[PDB]
RNA sequence: UACCGUAAGAAACAGCAUCGGCUAACUCUGCCAGCAGCCAUACGGAGGAUGCGAGCGUUAUCCGGAUUUAUUGGGUUUAAAGGGUGCGUAGGUUGUUCGGUAAGUCAGCGGUGAACCUGAGCGCUCAACGUUCAGCCUGCCGUUGAAACUGC
RNA sequence: GAGAGUUUGAUCCUGGCUCAGGAUGAACGCUAGCGAUAGGCUUAACACAUGCAAGUCGAGGGGCAGCAUAUGGCGACCGGCGCACGGGUGCGUAACGCGUAUGCAACUUGCCUUACAGAGGGGGAUAACCCGCGGACUAAAACCGCAUACACUUGUAUUAUUGCAUGAUAUUACAAGGAAAUAUAGCUGUAAGAUAGGCAUGCGUCCCAUUAGCUUGUUGGUGAGGUAACGGCUCACAAGGCGACGAUGGGUAGGGGAACUGAGAGGUUUAUCCCCCACACUGGUACUGAGACACGGACCAGACUCCUCGGGAGGCAGCAGUGAGGAAUAUUGGUCAAUGGGCGAGAGCCUGAACCAGCCAAG
């Protein structure tokens, strides 16, 4: 029965560490105003969604939903 | 009244009543009695009827007719009690169960044995 | 080859809201029990982008996807004036 | 359930004597008790029809829960319900073997079947109740064809005149070519009182 | 995963199946998304009625059988690869022929016979 | 399935004055009771008879007759039941005729709607029951037509 | 598709009542032989002790206490899958909850099937083991990078066709970004299928008007955020929306098919059976997961109860005892042989589902 209290406990903390990681990331790339800065810490940004996406953290729909907004905010500046 | 008055209003049905309320939908209850008493009949009839007071599980008052030639039930005795009324008494809408708790069959029957709860004889 | 979108036909009740109109249908069917026939209505809640139909104009409206809360059509064609 | 209590009784109270032929009908034609023989007291209709049922159940050896399923069957069958609910009477096995003349009563003939000394296209069928229907075989079984009763009851029986029954004493076995009609049923039930007791 | 498996619906000491198509959390006779056949196994040949086409569209979308159900199907010949051949056509099985194999075995008969001379 | 030897191990319950199928004696307020009512063709026992029958009676609950909520299918002078009388809002109903429309209405086609329940089988020695197949789909939805009637 | 009696001295009406008939998950009295096949706490989502009810994989990994000289296998540990089903209950709920019929050009879907591609390199932890609760070491199909996917996601452009407004589909791309497992059967990406969910709609869905006004995210718009997904779902102008075709409030109830009943119309109830919904001592919050009201998971707050002086446990609406309540309802039974389910390459293991047996005037 403990068993599963562990598992549970480890796989929430490693969940909420890059669920929170990739949170931060995009909320400090939703502030940048430089375009050239923004394009070119775009990629790696939608790098980290895509993984989290494939390692099922988040969905994958939320991670395009996420990097449309956010290429569309690189457009327009 | 026309078709459109029924569209308005429509008709309404009353659902009847029990006849013996205070059994609850139980065919029988169980009781304590009261007082164990004797009433008189109504005008056409002259007797002396063994009636019960009888308080239910349910926390009802009931008036219980005892059928049978004789009885041995006192206050605070522990008694079947079914529907039926006696046509004659008033007030009175039940019967005493025989043969079953406190109450005992009536003695010296033969015939209509099973309604007074009389073993048969040997 | 689409599926078919529900389709009503009916008569504008209101037109006091940004975009969406009210819209009215009424018809006769008899009574369940006593066989008379009875007139009811049905409100609905239509999206009008170009806020194109007045009062009382008998209107043609299609379902949609939830557009707002309680409002699931929108106006395909005006029939009358 | 079985009636198993006195037959000249019933053959008294009745009058005709439905289980055979006995010494006791004569010299005795009075309901049994104490209060028989007292002139005859105005039976109503309700009680003719009752005295008719009760004739025909005596008769054939069937309870009352039986009976009523009976008259159900011949009223959803096609036909007159009568005539339909007699012929489902005399179809039973035991009514069978007994006008094959295997065993001299009816009783005997359903004794025969419970202890399974009757088959049935080969079989051994051991129900009183059991349905024959035309084109079968009931025979005496191959194990019980010499019982002294079955040859008693067979000796002086080389008539098997009934002409929907048709008799083969080498295969000690007979057959069914149909179901009769009620005039040709020889029993004195009077089915139409049956028929509106039951259906009123 | 869809399932294709057997519900009992005889009654107590007589066992009669139905051979269902149904989604393996359903309860066993409960709800099921297509009927294909019966199964007596009561009757000595083992009475087996089956919708051949239904069967075998169901195979080839993947449902999975039981023991039971498969060993149905490949009695009644649902379980081949003639179709599945790439490289020939018209390529009649007719193992039918060898599958009737009438089992028409009976049992002999014997009477006692009756010495009651007396 | 077969052999030993055995009628041997196996019947009660409720009625019996009319309705209701069943009768006379002995007792006698005790009682009975669905009703008419009875303190004896009605109470208690005895003998008989009548229902049913491994059951038979009592109570409770539900349905039908009950048209006692009446669309099918009731009424309102005197049995319960016309508002004290008008005007009038919503609503309900709308003389005759011509032409449109097709909402009601009518018709065709298509889709959809386990077990149980209905004719025919098959298997339970029969039967309850189990099972197969024909006959119900007589609601809902979609789509084509008709225009007598109602609506617009 | 049929009954009877009863108001009078007598009659014809009106009108209620009482008896006849059918049925039950019934109970009670007297009595009781068998077989078959059904059913069995209807009263409180009452209370208790014991046991069982969900595990499986040594063809994933380090290992080896129970055996042959790690090899048979296997306690524990890491890891994969399952426990959200099967099973139980009817509290709540008058609601797109349920029935019937649709829509999603506003959706998601583990395991299963098919088709097209790919399985290249590397790193760090920490269980167990060991030394004492704390420390040290280490493996994986555990976890995480880098490489490659242009079948996928995102952005832009071109062309063509087309729908029901938002639009949809298909070639052309350039650009950026996203995977894998090995052991003796498998793994990863994409698409289609199948299955299972979600959302939204037309119609139908109990009484009280001795309940007539209700509403301020409330009705619509603009934008943003958020979600699998549209949307006042949430957050920063206009005053609208619903209402005698019954809003709002109060009371009561899980809803259907069945079943019963009647000639029919209809009426009664959802006991056993099937479908949908709700729930798991009472509330709140989430986590894990393809999927959660989490039925044999967690945290917190309550109350109740139990065992212990520092505290620790339980939830009987899973199956059997018992007690209480009641007119009233059974064994702390056998087996996984059959059907179904989970896991496993298979053999197989588990299964209070199930199949059976026991008890009960018992339909
Ligand atoms: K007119
Ligand atoms: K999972
Ligand atoms: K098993
Ligand atoms: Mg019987
Ligand atoms: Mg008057
Ligand atoms: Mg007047
Ligand atoms: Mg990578
Ligand atoms: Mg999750």
């Amino acid at each position: 029965s403990e068993k599963r209290i562990r598992q549970t406990n480890a796989r929430r903390l490693h969940n909420r560490y890059y669920a929170r990681t990739a949170r931060n990331a995009v909320k400090a790339f939703r502030a940048l105003t430089d375009r050239t800065e923004a394009e070119k810490k775009y990629p790696v940004l939608a790098s980290m969604l895509d993984r989290l996406a494939g390692k099922n953290i988040i969905h994958k729909n939320k991670a395009a939903n996420l990097k449309s907004k956010l290429a569309r905010r690189i457009n327009t500046l | 009244p026309t078709i459109q008055q029924l569209v308005r209003k429509g008709r309404e049905s009353f659902a009847d009543k029990s006849k013996s309320p205070a059994l609850n939908s139980c065919p029988q209850r169980r009781g304590v009695c009261v007082r164990v008493y004797t009433t008189t009949p109504k005008k056409p009839n002259s007797a002396m009827r063994k009636v019960a007071r009888v308080r239910l599980t349910n926390s009802k008052e009931v008036n219980a007719y005892i059928p049978g030639e004789g009885h041995n039930l006192q206050e605070h005795s522990i008694v079947l009690v079914r529907g039926g009324r006696v046509k004659d008494l008033p007030g009175v809408r039940y019967h005493i169960v025989r043969g079953t708790l406190d109450t005992a069959g009536v003695n010296g029957r033969t015939q209509r044995r099973s309604k007074y709860g009389a073993k048969r004889p040997k | 080859e689409r599926n078919l979108r529900k389709e009503r036909v009916g008569v504008v009740s209101s037109n006091k809201m940004d975009k969406t109109i009210t819209v009215a249908v009424k018809w006769k069917e008899k009574h369940p029990i006593y066989g008379k026939f009875v007139n009811k209505t049905k409100k609905y809640h239509a999206h009008d982008e170009k806020n194109e139909c007045g009062i009382g104009d008998t209107v043609r409206i299609m379902e949609t996807r939830p557009l707002s809360r309680t409002k699931r059509w929108r106006l395909t064609e005006i029939i009358e004036r | 359930a079985r009636y198993t209590g006195p037959k000249s009784k019933i053959a008294r109270k009745f009058g005709d004597p439905i289980f055979g032929a006995d010494k006791v009908l004569s010299k005795k034609n009075y309901p049994p008790g104490q209060h028989g023989n007292n002139r005859r007291r105005k039976t109503s209709e309700y009680g003719l029809q009752l005295r008719e049922k009760q004739k025909a159940k005596y008769t054939y050896g069937v309870l009352e829960k039986q009976f009523r399923h009976l008259f159900h069957r011949a009223q959803r069958a096609k036909g007159v319900t009568g005539e339909l609910l007699i012929q489902f009477l005399e179809a039973r096995l035991d009514n069978v073997v007994f006008r094959l003349g295997i065993a001299p009563t009816r009783s005997a003939a359903r004794q025969l079947v419970s202890h399974r000394h009757i088959t049935v296209d080969g079989s051994v069928v051991n129900i009183p109740s059991y349905s024959v229907k035309p084109g079968q075989v009931i025979g005496v079984r191959e194990r019980s064809k010499s019982l002294e009763v079955i040859a008693d009851a067979l000796t002086g029986f080389n008539h098997s005149k009934y002409p929907w029954m048709e008799w083969d004493q080498s295969s000690l076995s007979g057959k069914l070519l149909h179901m009769p009609d009620r005039t040709d049923i020889p029993e004195n039930i009077k089915e139409q009182l049956i028929v509106e007791l039951y259906s009123k | 995963a869809t399932k294709i498996r057997l519900q009992r619906h005889g009654r107590k000491g007589y066992a009669f199946y139905k051979i269902v198509v149904a989604d393996s959390r359903a309860p066993r006779d409960g709800k099921f998304i297509e009927r294909i056949g019966s199964y007596n196994p009561n009757t000595n040949p083992a009475t087996i009625d089956l919708n051949f086409e239904r069967a075998l569209y169901w195979i080839g979308v993947g449902a999975q059988p039981t023991d039971t159900a498969r060993n149905i199907l490949s009695r009644e010949g649902v379980l081949m690869m003639k179709h599945l051949l790439g490289g020939v056509k018209k390529g009649a099985f007719d193992q039918a022929a060898a599958e009737n194999k009438f089992e028409a075995w009976l049992k002999g008969k014997k009477d006692a016979l009756n010495n009651m001379k007396a």
